[PDB]
C-alpha cells in the first residue's frame, strides 16, 4: 500500500533537482523534509543543508569506489562489487528505486556486481547512469535493472549501458538478456538496440548468416534474435529451423540509422578481465 | 645578523647534504630489497622475476635515468 | 575459529592492491619524471648566478639577477608541489599495506589464541 | 527543478585525471573523514555556548571529533541504550574509554608518522582532505571541552532514546514478528558452508603465515619510498631555505662591501652515484 506511491518530495542530487517517481526505502524521517540532498560521488543522502556542507568539506571521493574498466572522451565505466563496498551499493540502489518500480531492495547488495557509468569533468567522475548484474544468475542475466538518472535523458545515455552489458557477455564468451520482467520504458530502449544491431549486423555482413552465428557475434540469446526478427517481419521457418533475410525496409533503415551518428562503445578500450568468485 | 645568517646558512646546507646521502642509501636499500624479495603470491604478481618488476625502483626517475 | 576462512577472506581483502601498488607507483614515478624537467629549469639559471660569483665574486650584481632570482623562486616551488603529491602517494601505498598487515596479524592472534593455529 | 545556485559552494576542487585507469577499492567510510557531521542546531550551540567569549575556539572539525568518540564509546559500554535512554552514562563514568579509543586508526597512523621520520606535522593520504590539518589531538579536546560538549551531545542522544541522531535506514530485527513493512530494507543471509578437512585447515594455516610474509615485505618496501620521498620532501625544503637566505647573505654583504666567503654562497659537485 506504502510502496505503490511516491515517498519523497524533491531531490537535489549534485547540481540537479530531480523528481523521484516511486517509492524508496529511505529514512522515514527524511519524507518530512522539503528538500533532500544526494551527494554527487558518495549518493549519500541528506536532509540537513549543514549536515551535507560538512560532509562535502571532508569528503575526498570523486568517483565510484571501484576500478575504470572502460574509457573514451565521452564516458567512464567502473566495477563495483556489492560485497566490497556496502554503504556505496546501497545508497546506490536507494536511488534507483525511486525511478524503478519493480527494483527490490529486499536483501543486501552483497550478490550484485554494479557497473557504473560517468562522465568526467574538473571536479571528477559524475554517476549518470548504471545497471546491476548478479555474480551468479541461474537464468543467466547479463542485466538485473538498469537505469539512467533523469537529468541525463536526451544523451543517449541508455543506448551505451545496453552496449556495454553485451561487451561484458562477449568477453564472457556467454550469451546474455536483461532480467525477468522489463519496464515499459526497458522493454522500449532494449527493442531500439535489439532492432539497431540485429541490421546492422546483417547489412554490413552481406552474406547469409545463422541465428547462432548472429548469437555469437552479439551475444544476443535465439530468444531475442528471432522476436527482433519477427517484429523486423524479416523471419520465415524452412525445413524445421528459423531463416532472416534482407529486405527494402532493412537496407533503407540502416541508412537512415548511420546517418544518426551515434556515440558507441569501443571495445577496444574495455581493460576487462570476468570476476571469479570461489 | 650577518654573521647568524652565514651561520645557520652552513647548518642548512649541512642539512642538505645529509638529505641526499640518506637518499642515496634509500635508493641503494630500494633496490636491494626488490632483489632479496623478488628473487607464489607476490606483491608484483597478484597474491593468488624481471628488472622491468622493480616497480619500487622505477618509481624514481633517477633509477630510471642510470638504467638506460 | 576457521583458517581457511581467514585465509580466503585475506586473500578477497587484498585482491586489488598490486593494481593499486603499480598505480600509485607508476603516479609517483610519472611526478618524479616532471620533477626532474623542472630542476634543470632552475639549476640552469641558478648556474649562471654561480658563473658569475666564481668570475666577480658577490659583491657585483648579475645583469639579470632580480630577474632569475624571481624565475628560480617560482621552479623551485613548483617542484615543492609535486614533491607534496608523490610523499601524498607514497604514503596512501604504504598506508593500505599496513592496514592489511594489522587486520592479518589480528587474525592470527585470534587464531593462537586457539589452538587451531600453532605460534 | 534544473540547476542548483549552491552547487559551486559545496563542490569545489579538481579531479586530476591519471593516464592509465584508476585503481581504487577504499570503501565510502575510507574517504569521509570523522563520521559525524553537525546539523543546524549544532553549529549555533557551538557558535553561542561555546565559541562567544571564548580565548580558545573550539572548531568545527574539532567538534565533530568529541562527538565521534562518544558515539563509538556508548556504541562500545552501552548497545541496548534504547532499553533505557535516561541511564546514559555520564562523562566521567564514559571517560576512561573515550581516552583509549581508536578513531580512523589514529594509532597506525601515528606509527607510520614514526616509522617515516617525519614526525613533522601528519601523515596524510589521498583519503584526507587538507582542511583536516588544523585539528588539535582528541586527548587534549577532551581535557578542555569534553564535559561541555558532551552534556550538550547527551541530550542529543536522549531526545531520539537512545538511537542516531541521524536518519537510520530501517532493518530488520531478529526477534519481531515483522510486517511487510516496505521501510525494511537490505537483510542479509549467511553462507553456512560445511568446515574443511583438518588437514587442509593446516595447509591454509601455512599459506596464512607465508601470504603474512610477503605482505610485511610489501609493507619494507612501501615504508622505504615513503622514506624516500620524505627525504626528498627535506630536500627541496632545504633548497627553498638555502635560496632564501644566499639571497639574503649577498644583500647584506654588498651593504657592507664584504669580499670573499663565497663558498657557501655557489654549490660545489661531489661524487654521487
Amino acid at each position: 500500500e506504502v510502496a505503490r506511491v511516491r515517498n519523497l518530495n524533491r531531490i537535489i542530487m549534485g547540481k540537479y533537482e530531480i523528481e523521484p517517481w516511486y517509492f524508496s526505502p529511505y529514512p522515514i524521517e527524511l519524507t518530512d523534509e522539503d528538500f533532500i540532498y544526494i551527494d554527487d560521488f558518495t549518493l549519500q543522502y541528506f536532509g540537513s543543508k549543514k549536515q551535507y556542507e560538512r560532509y562535502r568539506k571532508k569528503c575526498t571521493l570523486r568517483h565510484p569506489p571501484g576500478n575504470e574498466i572502460y574509457r573514451d572522451d565521452y564516458v567512464s565505466f567502473f566495477e563495483i562489487d556489492g560485497r566490497k563496498q556496502r554503504t556505496w551499493c546501497r545508497n546506490l540502489c536507494l536511488l534507483s528505486k525511486l525511478f524503478l518500480d519493480h527494483k527490490t531492495l529486499y536483501y543486501d547488495v552483497d550478490p550484485f556486481l554494479f557497473y557504473c557509468m560517468t562522465r568526467r569533468d574538473e571536479l571528477g567522475h559524475h554517476l549518470v547512469g548504471y545497471f546491476s548484474k548478479e555474480k551468479e544468475s541461474a537464468d543467466g542475466y547479463n542485466v538485473a535493472c538498469i537505469l539512467t538518472l533523469p537529468q541525463y535523458q536526451r544523451m543517449g545515455y541508455g543506448k551505451l549501458l545496453i552496449e556495454f552489458s553485451y561487451e561484458l557477455s562477449k568477453k564472457e564468451n556467454k550469451v546474455g538478456s536483461p532480467q525477468k520482467p522489463l519496464s515499459d520504458l526497458g522493454l522500449l530502449s532494449y527493442r531500439a538496440y535489439w532492432s539497431d544491431t540485429l541490421i546492422t549486423l546483417l547489412v554490413e555482413h552481406q552474406k547469409e548468416i545463422t541465428i547462432d552465428e548472429i548469437s555469437s557475434m552479439t551475444s544476443m540469446t535465439t530468444t531475442d534474435i528471432l522476436h527482433t526478427a519477427k517484429t523486423l517481419n524479416i523471419l520465415r521457418y524452412y525445413k524445421g529451423q528459423h531463416i532472416i533475410f534482407l529486405n527494402e525496409d532493412i537496407l533503407d533503415r540502416y541508412n537512415r540509422l548511420k546517418a544518426k551518428k551515434r556515440r558507441t562503445i569501443d571495445p577496444n578500450r574495455l581493460i576487462w578481465k570476468p570476476p571469479v568468485f570461489t | 645578523s650577518y654573521e647568524a645568517l652565514k651561520a645557520e646558512l652552513k647548518k642548512s646546507l649541512q642539512d642538505r647534504r645529509e638529505q641526499e646521502d640518506t637518499f642515496d642509501n634509500l635508493q641503494q636499500e630500494i633496490y636491494d630489497k626488490e632483489t632479496e624479495y623478488f628473487s607464489s603470491g607476490n606483491i608484483i604478481k597478484g597474491f593468488d622475476f624481471n628488472n622491468n618488476d622493480r616497480i619500487f625502483s622505477l618509481s624514481s626517475a633517477t633509477y630510471v635515468k642510470q638504467q638506460h | 575459529m576457521d583458517p581457511s576462512l581467514v585465509l580466503e577472506q585475506t586473500i578477497q581483502d587484498v585482491s586489488n592492491l598490486p593494481s593499486e601498488f603499480r598505480y600509485l607507483l607508476e603516479e609517483i614515478g610519472s611526478n618524479d619524471l616532471k620533477l626532474i624537467e623542472e630542476k634543470k629549469k632552475y639549476e640552469q639559471k641558478e648556474s649562471q648566478i654561480h658563473k658569475f660569483i666564481r668570475q666577480q665574486g658577490s659583491i657585483p650584481k648579475h645583469p639579470q639577477e632580480d630577474g632569475l632570482d624571481k624565475e628560480i623562486k617560482e621552479s623551485l616551488l613548483k617542484c615543492q608541489s609535486l614533491q607534496r603529491e608523490k610523499c601524498v602517494l607514497a604514503n596512501t601505498a604504504l598506508f593500505l599495506i599496513a592496514r592489511h598487515l594489522n587486520k592479518l596479524e589480528k587474525n592470527i592472534a585470534l587464531l593462537e589464541e586457539d589452538g587451531v593455529l600453532a605460534p | 527543478s534544473m540547476t542548483w545556485n549552491e552547487y559551486d559552494k559545496f563542490y569545489t576542487g579538481s579531479f586530476q585525471e591519471t593516464t592509465s585507469y584508476i585503481k581504487f577499492s577504499a570503501t565510502v567510510e575510507d574517504c569521509c573523514g570523522t563520521n559525524y557531521n553537525m546539523d543546524e542546531r549544532d553549529e549555533t550551540f557551538l557558535n553561542e555556548q561555546v565559541n562567544k567569549g571564548s580565548s580558545d575556539i573550539l572548531t568545527e572539525d574539532e567538534f565533530e571529533i568529541l562527538c565521534s568518540s562518544f558515539e563509538h564509546a556508548i556504541h562500545e559500554r552501552q548497545p541496548f541504550l534504547s532499553m533505557d535512554p535516561e541511564s546514559i552514562l555520564s562523562f566521567e563514568e564514559l571517560k576512561p574509554t573515550l581516552i583509549k579509543s581508536d578513531m580512523a586508526d589514529f594509532n597506525l597512523r601515528n606509527q607510520l608518522n614514526h616509522e617515516i621520520n617525519s614526525h613533522k606535522t601528519h601523515f596524510i593520504t589521498q583519503f584526507d582532505p587538507v582542511s583536516q590539518m588544523n585539528t588539535r589531538p582528541l586527548i587534549q579536546l577532551i581535557e578542555k571541552f569534553g564535559s561541555k560538549i558532551y552534556d550538550y551531545w547527551r541530550e542529543r542522544k536522549i531526545e531520539v532514546n537512545g538511537y542516531e541522531i541521524f536518519p537510520q535506514l530501517k532493518f530488520e530485527r531478529p526477534g519481531e514478528k515483522e510486517e511487510i513493512d516496505p521501510y525494511v530494507c537490505f537483510r542479509r543471509r549467511e553462507v553456512r558452508h560445511p568446515r574443511k578437512t583438518r588437514r587442509i585447515d593446516i595447509l591454509n594455516s601455512q599459506r596464512l603465515r607465508a601470504l603474512h610474509q610477503e605482505l610485511k615485505n610489501a609493507k619494507d618496501l612501501a615504508l622505504l619510498v615513503a622514506k624516500r620521498e620524505n627525504v626528498s620532501l627535506n630536500w627541496i625544503n632545504d633548497e627553498l631555505k638555502i635560496f632564501d637566505q644566499r639571497v639574503k647573505i649577498k644583500n647584506l654583504k654588498r651593504s657592507l662591501n664584504i669580499s670573499g666567503e663565497d663558498d657557501d654562497l655557489i654549490n660545489h659537485k661531489r661524487k654521487r652515484p
